[PDB]
C-alpha cells in the first residue's frame, strides 16, 4: 500500500512524493514575514495556533 | 556593485540626505506603522515587579527622498542601510524600569523604490509590571509595553497599527504577533490575550 | 523640510555647543529645573538607596539660537539633538551608584 | 540637582514652574497614568 | 614640549597603527611577555570562575618609531598613547565573562632604538574547572591563557620577558605590596610557552 | 616596508562597506558560516537560557579586496579591522536575554 | 559668547593633546591632588574590597591654554571638555575589581 503526496512549500511549483502512511497533511500558519504553507505524509500532531488538514486521498493537500 | 552603489550615491550624494529633517511638511505628521512580535517570554519576576521580554518591533514609514525608478538602477526593487543613515522616528519602550527605553541591535533599514522603509529592529525589554497577589499561586497578570517616541511629538508623528491583507482586504493588526510554530511557552507563565491599542 | 534645514544651518554657523550662552561678560544663564515622577521604582533599605523613573524638566535661553520667523516660512519651534546644542551640566548630585 | 561645572555666577538655579504655574514647588505626578507604588504612599513632595 | 611635540609629529607620519611592523619579509615580531598578580580577587566555585588583578608588560619593538636622541635636544623617551601605535592583540583566550582586553588603555613608552614598553592593567575572570573531591580541603590549578587573537607564529614571536640573564618563568608577586586573598594562598605560580608542533 | 601601507590605502579608497560585495547586484554573496562551541557556561531550566561560548567563523569573497601581489611586494594576506568593510548581519533568531549579534569586531584576514 | 567662542576656536586650532604641557621638554609638570570623600558606600570583608565614593580634585598649569583677557572681552575664566586637553593618568594602584583611572570625564575650570 502507497500513496502519492504532495511536499511543496508555499506557493513553490508543485512537488509530489510517495507516502506509505494513509493520510497527507497541509498545514498552515503565519509568521511576522507572512504565510508558510507545508505539505507532506500523515497526521502530524501540530501545535497550537497552527491549522492543519489531514485528508486520505490521492493529491489531496492542493 | 554597480547599480546599488549608483543607487546610494544617487540618494545620499547627489540628493544631498539629510537624516537630521523629517520627512515631511514643516506642518504635517509623518505616519509610523508598528507591530511587535514575541519572541519568547523571558520571566515575570514578582518581587522586582518586572517583566522581561524578547520582541521584534516593526516600524513602517514612507519617506519621500529615499525613492527611486527601478528602470534607472538595473530594475534594483530593494536596498538594505545601516539605520544611522536614514531618518528614524526613534520609538522607545516609555514603560521600561532599568533605563534601556532603546532597541537592542540597530539592524538595517530596507527601503524600496516606493520610499516606504522597513525596519525590524529586535529588542531585549525589562518593563514595569505591578503585581497582584491577591490570588496567588493562582494569579494572573496584566503586564504591558508601551512604544512611543520621545523625540516627536503628535504634531511631528502619527502612531498607528501595522495594516496587513487578506484576500486583498486590509485590517489593522490588533494583537502581539506570536510565530506558532516556532514560539516556546515559558515555563510557569500561559498567555490569554494579546491586544494592541492606539 | 528645506526651509528648515536653511533654518537649522544658519543658525549652526558659527555655533559651539560647548560655550555657555553669555552675550555679555558675567551674564548668568538662568535654569528652571522642574521634575515629574514617573514611577517611585523601590527604597532599598540594605543599600539606602531610592531608584526613581523621572522626567526632568529643564528650561532656559540662548541667545545665539532666534529668528525672525516671518523670514523662514512661519517657523516658529525647532526640535534639535541634545548634543547639537548647549545645554547646563545638570546632574544628580546625590546618586548612589 | 545642580550643575556639575558652572558655579553661581555662571548659572543660576530656579524652581520648575509646571503647567499650573504660579511659582510652584512641588513634584509633578500626573494622576492618571501613575501607579503607586505597592510599598510606599508619597505623603509630601515639594520641592526647594 | 616643543621637542616632545616635533619628535610625535615626525614619528606620526605616515604610520598605520594597524598594519604589523616589519622591515624586510618573513620578519617575525618578537613580543615579550610578563604577568604580575597585585591581588588574587576571588574564586567563585558555582560560576568556575578566577577574579583576578593583573598587571601585563608586553614589550616588542617598532622599526618605524625609531629616532635619534641628539636631534631632538636629548629627548630619551616619549609617553604615547596605546591607541596611536601597533599593538601586539594579546588576550586572555580563557576568559569565562566575554571579557579578552585590558582594563585601561594607557600610554605606551617609546625608546630611541623604537622599543616599546606598555603596562597595561587588567581585570580578569578567568575559567577554572573546580576539583570538588575534597572540598572544603581542596587546592585548585587555575590558568591564565594569553595569546594573540589575531596574528599567526610567522608574524609575532610571544615568549616570555627576560630580565638580566634570567627568563621570568613565573608569575611575578611583589613581596611588600601582596596582601594575601583571605581562602586563598598562593603556593606555586609558575609560567610556560606552548607551541604545539604539528599545530 | 610601504607596501603594506599602499595596499590599505588603495583598497580603501573608494571602498562602500554598505554595498553588497560582489560585481553584479542580481548575484547573491557566498558565506559560509561554521561554529565552534568552546564551553558550555550554564543551561538555566527555570527562564529555560542556555547561555554558551562560540565563535562564529564566517568565510565569503569581497570582489572588490583583490590585488595582485607582484605589484606589492609579494603580500598575500593582510589583518583588517572588521568595522571597515561589509559584513554579513549574523544574528541568533532564538536569542532569550543575550545579544542578537555580534559585538566584539575582531579583525579580518583578508 | 562670540568673545568665547573666537578664544575657544584660537586655543584648539594647534593643540596636540599627547605630549605634556611644558615649555621645555625638561620640566615636570606640577600637579596638585587632593581627595575628597563623599560616602563610604561599602566594605566587603570577604573579598577584603572597600566602595567609596571620591571626587579627585587635580590642578596643573597648561602652558598652551593661557590668553590675554583684553582681547577677549575680559574673559578670564572657562568651562571646557577635558577630553581635548592632556591630563594627568592618575590610577589607584590598589583598585580592587573597580575603575583603574576615572572614567568620568567633566568639565575643566580653565
Ligand atoms: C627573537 O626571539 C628569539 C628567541 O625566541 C631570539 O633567538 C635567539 O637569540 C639568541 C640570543 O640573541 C641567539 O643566540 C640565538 O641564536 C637566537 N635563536 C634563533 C632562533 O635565531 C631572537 O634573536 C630574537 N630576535 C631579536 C631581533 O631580538
Ligand atoms: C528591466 O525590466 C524591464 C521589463 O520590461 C525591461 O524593459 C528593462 O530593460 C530591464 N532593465 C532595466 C535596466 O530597466
Amino acid at each position: 500500500g502507497s500513496m502519492i503526496c504532495y511536499n511543496q512549500q508555499s506557493s513553490q511549483p508543485p512537488t509530489t512524493k510517495t507516502c506509505s502512511e494513509t493520510s497527507c497533511y497541509k498545514k498552515t500558519w503565519r509568521d511576522h514575514r507572512g504565510t508558510i504553507i507545508e505539505r507532506g505524509c500523515g497526521c502530524p500532531k501540530v501545535k497550537p495556533g497552527i491549522k492543519l488538514h489531514c485528508c486520505r486521498t490521492d493529491k489531496c493537500n492542493n | 556593485l554597480n547599480e546599488e552603489e549608483r543607487l546610494i550615491r544617487h540618494l545620499f550624494e547627489e540628493k544631498a540626505y539629510n537624516k537630521e529633517l523629517r520627512p515631511a511638511a514643516h506642518k504635517e505628521s509623518v505616519e509610523i506603522s508598528l507591530a511587535l512580535t514575541l519572541s519568547n517570554l523571558i520571566s515575570l519576576k514578582e518581587v522586582e515587579e518586572t517583566l522581561t521580554t524578547n520582541v521584534w518591533i516593526e516600524q513602517g514609514w514612507t519617506d519621500s527622498r529615499l525613492q527611486w525608478d527601478a528602470e534607472d538602477f538595473g530594475n534594483i526593487s530593494v536596498l538594505r542601510l545601516p539605520a544611522d543613515m536614514v531618518w528614524l522616528p526613534e520609538i522607545v519602550l516609555e514603560n521600561n524600569n532599568d533605563g534601556s527605553f532603546q532597541i537592542s541591535y540597530s539592524c538595517n533599514v530596507l527601503i524600496y523604490p516606493s520610499g516606504s522603509v522597513y525596519w525590524l529592529p529586535p529588542a531585549i525589554f525589562r518593563s514595569s509590571c505591578p503585581i497582584s497577589v491577591t490570588y496567588f499561586p493562582f494569579d494572573w497578570q496584566n503586564c504591558s509595553l508601551k512604544f512611543s517616541s520621545l523625540k516627536y511629538t503628535t504634531k511631528e508623528i502619527t502612531l498607528s497599527l501595522k495594516q496587513a491583507e487578506e484576500d486583498g482586504r486590509s485590517y489593522p493588526v490588533e494583537w502581539i504577533i506570536i510565530d506558532p510554530e516556532g514560539f516556546t511557552e515559558n515555563g510557569e507563565w500561559e498567555i490569554v490575550h494579546r491586544p494592541a491599542r492606539v | 523640510s528645506e526651509a528648515e534645514g536653511r533654518l537649522r544651518e544658519k543658525l549652526f554657523s558659527g555655533y559651539d555647543s560647548t560655550v555657555r550662552p553669555a552675550r555679555e561678560v558675567g551674564d548668568r544663564v538662568w535654569v528652571s529645573i522642574g521634575l515629574t515622577l514617573a514611577q517611585l521604582i523601590s527604597l532599598n533599605e540594605k543599600d539606602e538607596e531610592m531608584s526613581t523613573k523621572v522626567y526632568l524638566d529643564l528650561e532656559w535661553t540662548d541667545y545665539r539660537l532666534s529668528w525672525d520667523p516671518e523670514e523662514h516660512e512661519g517657523i516658529d519651534s525647532l526640535r534639535i539633538s541634545a548634543e547639537s546644542v548647549w545645554l547646563p551640566d545638570v546632574v544628580l548630585l546625590n546618586n548612589n551608584d | 540637582f545642580s550643575s556639575y561645572s558652572y558655579d553661581s555666577s555662571e548659572v543660576s538655579l530656579q524652581t520648575g514652574l509646571s503647567p499650573e504655574g504660579q511659582e510652584r514647588q512641588e513634584v509633578y505626578i500626573h494622576e492618571g497614568t501613575f501607579i503607586e507604588n505597592g510599598q510606599w504612599e508619597i505623603i509630601h513632595k515639594p520641592s526647594r | 614640549r616643543n621637542q616632545e611635540e616635533r619628535l610625535l609629529g615626525d614619528l606620526m607620519q605616515g604610520y598605520n597603527p594597524h598594519l604589523r611592523p616589519a622591515e624586510h619579509d618573513s620578519d617575525v615580531v618578537n613580543v615579550s611577555l610578563k604577568l604580575t598578580l597585585t591581588n588574587l580577587i576571588s574564586l567563585n566555585e558555582r560560576e568556575e570562575a578566577l577574579t583576578t588583578n593583573v598587571w601585563i608588560e608586553m614589550q616588542w619593538c617598532d622599526y618605524r618609531l625609531r629616532w635619534d636622541p641628539r636631534d631632538y635636544g636629548g629627548l630619551w623617551v616619549l609617553r604615547v598613547p596605546s591607541t596611536m601605535v601597533w599593538r601586539p592583540d594579546i588576550v586572555l583566550e580563557n576568559n569565562v565573562d566575554g571579557v579578552f582586553e585590558v582594563a585601561l588603555y594607557c600610554n605606551v613608552l617609546v625608546s630611541p632604538d623604537g622599543c616599546v614598553y606598555w603596562l597595561p592593567p587588567a581585570i580578569f575572570r578567568s575559567s577554572c574547572p573546580v576539583s570538588v573531591t575534597f572540598f572544603p580541603f581542596d587546592w585548585q590549578n587555575c590558568s591564565l591563557i594569553f595569546q594573540s587573537q589575531t596574528y599567526s607564529t610567522n608574524e609575532i614571536n610571544l615568549q616570555l620577558s627576560q630580565e638580566d640573564g634570567q627568563t621570568i618563568e613565573w608569575i611575578f608577586i611583589d613581596p611588600e605590596a601582596f596582601t594575601e586573598n583571605g581562602e586563598w594562598a598562593i603556593r606555586h605560580r609558575p609560567a610556560k610557552m606552548l607551541l604545539d608542533e604539528a599545530a | 616596508s610601504e607596501h603594506e601601507t599602499r595596499l590599505v590605502a588603495k583598497l580603501f579608497e573608494d571602498y562602500n562597506s554598505v554595498v553588497r560585495p560582489v560585481e553584479d547586484h542580481r548575484q547573491a554573496v557566498e558565506v559560509t558560516v561554521g561554529l565552534q562551541l568552546i564551553q558550555l557556561i550554564n543551561v538555566d531550566e527555570v527562564n529555560q537560557i542556555v547561555t554558551t561560548n562560540v565563535r562564529l567563523k564566517q568565510q565569503w569573497v569581497d570582489y572588490n579586496l583583490k590585488w595582485n601581489p607582484d605589484d606589492y611586494g609579494g603580500v598575500k594576506k593582510i589583518h583588517i579591522p572588521s568595522e571597515k568593510i561589509w559584513r554579513p548581519d549574523l544574528v541568533l533568531y532564538n536569542n532569550a536575554d543575550g545579544d542578537f549579534a555580534i559585538v566584539k569586531f575582531t579583525k579580518v584576514l583578508l
